């Protein structure tokens, strides 16, 4: 009998696919959380998945994806324990709602192509950072259109997903190069569009993915390039900063400490910096193109009471 | 029988140039389609929709650089299918209606498990008065304008105009002068060679009216742009980023101008000027013209190419506010306009579900 | 007569009302007379003064012969508005609250015994400046006070109304270290008033001036606070003036801006440009044998001033309210689904 | 904001025999049973008060 705390139900199936990502993971573990340990009381429910959230928070708190999984889990059992079946029906009516993200959320990743590849217009030399799926998603369905592009992939230092890109849409059969990091100003007057993918959608738009988005967002505000980004709709969290820092990942993003002996020394800035709502231009998820002033208000609407 | 004929001498009347601008278009495809409902035969209102639908889908892969034909279906599609929802809840007896307006609009088809109660002719009549006061508000669409754009607007300020072809910015422009006495000037550049026979009729028709008016040529305009406080936008369709489609021409590089000299930049519109699509490729929505007007030689043989435009985008960046029927509004708050008067449904208006 | 702004109508400085026509309350008179002369307040003072002097107007009731409570009471309510109309222009704590009032004083029911009439509008206003003001601002409180972090400085503007209680909690009833810089104006030297109570209570307070702006920002600074007068309907804000020149100074110096405002204080209305809509206030107070006496009788030369002037929205990085927070170009959501409804 | 802290009467759904994680309602609570448990709760407190005081003076269990 399962806990379904840490790794006894969690990080299981992570090994099973390579494919599925961490909030949906999150969303399978916590709705097979309620699917068996359902003991008929409405109290001591909601109780379990609470206390099953913070505890999966504490396991991992740097990966802000999770957290966005694990909240609109909580949005889930919030609306589905709306319509007020009186907990009679909702015992089996909310479990057999229940793999309907399983069933959604899974498919979902064809549903922002159906709607993003009449982004990528003829001859367009695009810019990607880092390894967000939903973007690849995008183009393997761009390149089985049969349209005419060009790809340019960064580096994610010191996070290693920019030379995933070089080697998996290459073998789909797709002319890319693989731009450092730093070399952004130098080509992005040439880029035409630029996408990214985010781990995070602020309450006014934002990006909290990684490293240096930001960076690549104010080259492309400079170059007036413009800036999309790729998501879906499993991404929204409620975590709204107001600086260009987030929560810490263990201490400030400037340390001046010292190193003793021969400590790692390239992780010693920040890993997750944050995108203002002015960079973004467009937003792609399941509800269709989204403007950022849209996604305010969409994240705004469910998290009020 | 007698309606065939009709929807298909408006698909080659709008074809071949003979009717256009956003007003004119838009009523005649409201016509064509009040001809349509009078003559229909549904036997379910899931059936008529497909039968309103398919028209549309027609008449816009028609002709897609009009967008005033391609709305207002869109707009009657979705006060026809408001009514399926507000009738079908309160039908059913367990829970009856919530009747509440405003939905999240991510969550609720993220959970889906699967008396004058019918009066199967009714969506005929409510589809004709939803044409009779879409005809009613497209009408008088400028009483919102001379509203609250007095409101936005001061006195002694000089003004820039690039749209000279439109009945907003006349009728506005007549009006701030005839009941409020506020005075100022208007300068206007011409969109050559398109409105060249046009604002120089603006020009007369502002001099008639005599409010210290002058014109200034395309080329001369970023010499004026430091005097002027002030441009106004008369515009044909504004999408869902504010990223509008003007008229004739000279709108996407005198609104730059205005931006970089942090000039304001106004925007009237009718409400029925929307649309809930996107600028998904800009050169799409944008209608390139004829290379006759643009040098009369018709070089024979030596031959130098040449590319004319009736039709300049503008960025939501660019522009600052949108004077509508229904108040001012943000350009970065236009989406939610359009999801009142549209719906999810209609944006990819087409039978072939791709 | 170059821009002509100094003949704006917008106020009108006629005074001495010595019109007997209605019964003028001697309290109303005092309140218009306590605002106009010397002003004492911010947008919410004068929101809780003319709701709490509507309070006692309505407890000495003094109803007329032949008419009902409900049928008089708007009209002589609208009189005892004109006097404070002549003082100072309204607010919209002053329009929100009084079209709501009046929106209550039509609900009423010809069969009130002028008993429970206190019962249902004494009690009632009484749950509105809790509700709508007062524990309004308790979640404004317990909402922005997750959003500093110790050792750190706050740089204010003008007198605030609500982040008072803000910098207070924070500094006594959180005990986390803060060292707030207040900065005000000529005139209206209301900076002084909150700069005198937040070191009465022991905070470390760094008083300035606006004119030396430019060497408070190149200290270890964030979290610029800003009080709101009103919210447009656009993003823009609208609060006492030089407030956007430091809001476009702290955007410059990429460090964030908030606005601490609350739902009663959002705006239908809308504008874009500053000098628009606005408030003349009294010439003769930016003279204090003076420096000059006289820009009458001199010809061409005028003294002008502003109380009030927008910034643009994106300056503010974040309107915080009641249900949460929110970007500025994001008010008209809640001008549809939480003003007025709630 | 304005509710919490202040007390109400309420009927209750369901309840764990073992454990105290329990549900309560008030939406189910016709006008007359508010009176009533009102009635009955204040009887309740008017006879703890006499005791209270009572064992925490005379020192017993």
């Amino acid at each position: 009998m399962s806990e379904f705390n840490i790794t006894e139900t969690y990080l299981r199936f992570l090994e099973e696919d390579t494919e599925m990502t961490m909030p949906i993971a999150a969303i399978e573990a916590l709705v097979t959380l309620l699917r068996i340990k359902t003991p008929e009381t409405a109290a001591e429910m909601i109780n379990t998945i609470k206390s099953s959230t913070e505890e999966l928070i504490k396991s991992i708190p740097n990966s802000v994806s999770l957290r966005a999984g694990c909240d609109i889990f909580m949005r889930f059992v919030l609306r589905n324990l709306h319509l007020y079946g009186d907990w009679e029906n909702c015992k089996q009516h909310l479990i057999e709602n229940g793999q309907l993200f399983v069933s959604r959320a899974k498919k979902s990743r064809n549903k922002i192509a159906e709607i993003g590849v009449d982004f990528i217009a003829d001859d367009d030399i695009i810019l990607v950072h880092g390894y967000s799926r939903a973007v690849f998603s995008l183009l393997n369905h761009a390149a089985n259109k049969f349209i005419r592009f060009r790809c340019v992939v960064t580096e994610s230092r010191p996070s290693k997903q920019g030379n995933q890109l070089y080697t998996l849409l290459e073998q789909k059969g797709i002319p890319v190069t693989l731009i450092v990091d730093s070399a952004v100003g130098a080509v992005i007057d040439k880029v035409d569009k630029v996408f990214v993918g985010a781990e995070g959608v602020a309450e006014s738009g934002g990006i909290i993915n990684l490293v240096g988005t930001y960076s690549v967002g104010v080259l492309a505000h400079n170059a007036r390039k413009p800036f999309y980004v790729v998501t879906e709709s499993h991404k929204f969290v409620r975590m709204f900063p107001l600086s260009s820092d987030d929560l810490p990942m263990a201490g400030p993003p400037l340390d001046f400490t010292r190193r003793t002996d021969d400590l790692e020394d390239a992780l010693r800035g920040p890993t997750i910096d944050y995108t203002a709502q002015e960079y973004i231009t467009a937003l792609i998820t399941d509800l269709g193109v989204l403007t950022p002033s849209a996604v305010s208000e969409e994240l705004i609407k469910m998290w009020y009471d | 029988s007698d309606v065939n004929v009709t929807i298909d001498t408006f698909v080659a009347k709008l074809k071949r140039r003979q009717v256009q601008g956003s007003y004119a278009i838009a009523l005649e495809t409201l016509q064509l389609l009040m001809r349509f409902i009078s003559a229909a035969r549904w036997n379910h209102v899931n059936d008529l929709i497909e039968q309103i639908r398919d028209l549309g889908n027609s008449l816009e892969k028609a002709h897609p650089t009009a967008f005033s034909c391609g709305n207002v279906i869109r707009r009657i599609l979705a006060v026809l299918r408001d009514e399926v929802e507000e009738d079908t809840m309160s039908t059913t007896v367990t829970s009856t209606s919530v009747a509440e307006p405003l939905i999240s609009s991510m969550f609720n088809l993220l959970q889906k498990p699967e008396s004058s109660m019918k009066t199967k002719t009714d969506y005929r009549q409510v589809a004709i008065q939803g044409i009779k006061d879409l005809i009613d508000e497209i009408k008088n669409i400028d009483e919102g304008i001379q509203q609250i754009a007095i409101d936005l607007i001061h006195d002694h300020e000089i003004l820039l105009t690039p749209t000279p072809d439109s009945k907003t910015v006349l009728k506005f422009l007549i009006t701030a002068r005839e009941r409020s006495n506020r005075t100022f000037t208007v300068l206007v550049t011409e969109g050559f060679p398109n409105n060249t026979k046009n604002a120089h009729e603006f020009a007369k028709k502002l001099a008639q009216h005599n409010i210290e008016t002058l014109v200034v040529p395309d080329s001369a305009v970023f010499a004026l742009m430091s005097r002027v406080g002030k441009v106004i936008i008369g515009t044909k369709a504004v999408f869902v980023n504010g990223g509008t489609i003007s008229s004739n021409s000279g709108v996407s590089s005198v609104c730059e101008c205005a931006r970089e000299f942090r000039t304001p930049v106004f925007a009237v519109a009718g409400l029925y000027k929307l649309s809930p699509l996107y600028p998904f490729d800009v050169e799409k929505f944008v209608e390139f013209g004829g290379s006759q007007r643009i040098l009369p030689r018709m070089d024979p043989r030596k031959r130098l190419d040449t590319v004319n435009q009736i039709t300049d985008y503008v960025p939501p960046e660019n522009i600052d506010i949108y004077i509508t029927n229904v108040g001012g509004f943000n350009p970065s708050f236009i989406y939610r306009i359009a999801w009142d008067n549209y719906k999810q449904i209609d944006v990819h208006l087409d039978k072939n579900k791709a | 007569l170059e821009q002509s702004f100094d003949n704006s109508s917008l106020i009108s400085s006629v005074k001495e009302l010595l019109l007997n026509k209605d019964l003028i309350h001697p309290s109303i008179l005092l309140l218009t007379s306590h605002l106009a002369h010397y002003k004492i307040v911010g947008s919410i003072p004068r929101c809780i003064a003319m709701l709490e002097v509507f309070q006692i107007v309505i407890k000495d009731y003094q109803t007329p012969k032949g008419t009902t409570l409900s049928r008089n009471l708007t009209s002589y309510l609208s009189h005892q508005i004109d006097l404070l109309k002549k003082a100072r222009p309204l607010s919209v704590t002053m329009g929100n609250a009084i079209r709501w009032l009046k929106q209550e004083i039509s609900l009423i029911d010809p069969s009130t015994p002028d008993k429970a009439a206190k019962k249902d509008l004494c009690e009632k206003i009484g749950q509105f400046a809790k509700e709508k003001i007062e524990l309004a601002d308790q979640l404004i409180i317990d909402n922005a006070s997750t959003q500093i972090e110790e050792s750190t400085t706050i740089v204010t503007y003008g007198s605030s109304k609500v982040l008072t209680e803000l910098l207070l909690h924070n500094a006594i009833s959180l005990k986390k270290n803060i060292k707030v810089i207040v900065v005000d104006s000529r005139p209206l030297f209301e900076g002084r008033k909150m700069a005198e109570t937040l070191r009465n209570a022991g905070v470390n307070v760094m008083y300035a001036l606006i004119t030396s702006l430019d060497t408070i920002f190149n200290m270890d600074v964030d979290y610029v606070f800003l009080g709101a007068h009103s919210i447009l309907s656009n993003g823009f804000l609208y609060s006492r003036a030089g407030t956007a020149m430091l809001a476009m100074s702290a955007k410059r110096r990429n460090i964030p801006v908030l606005v601490c405002c609350e739902s009663l204080k959002f705006s239908q209305r809308v504008q874009l440009d500053s000098v628009t809509f606005n408030e003349l206030a009294d010439p003769n107070d930016l003279v204090n044998k003076n420096i000059l006496d006289g820009w009458q009788e001199l010809p061409s030369l005028n003294i002008v001033n502003i109380l009030y002037d927008l910034t643009p929205p994106e300056y503010i990085k974040k309107v915080i309210t009641e249900f949460g927070a929110l970007p500025p170009s994001s008010v008209p959501v809640i001008l549809r689904e939480y003003k007025g409804s709630a | 904001l304005i509710r919490v802290g202040k007390n109400d009467v309420a009927v209750v759904l369901r309840v764990d025999k073992e454990k105290g994680y329990i549900d309560l309602s008030k939406r189910r609570v016709s006008s007359e049973d508010i009176i009533k448990c009102e009635e009955k709760y204040q009887k309740s407190k008017t006879v703890h008060s006499i005791l209270r005081y009572c064992a925490e003076k005379f020192q017993i269990p």
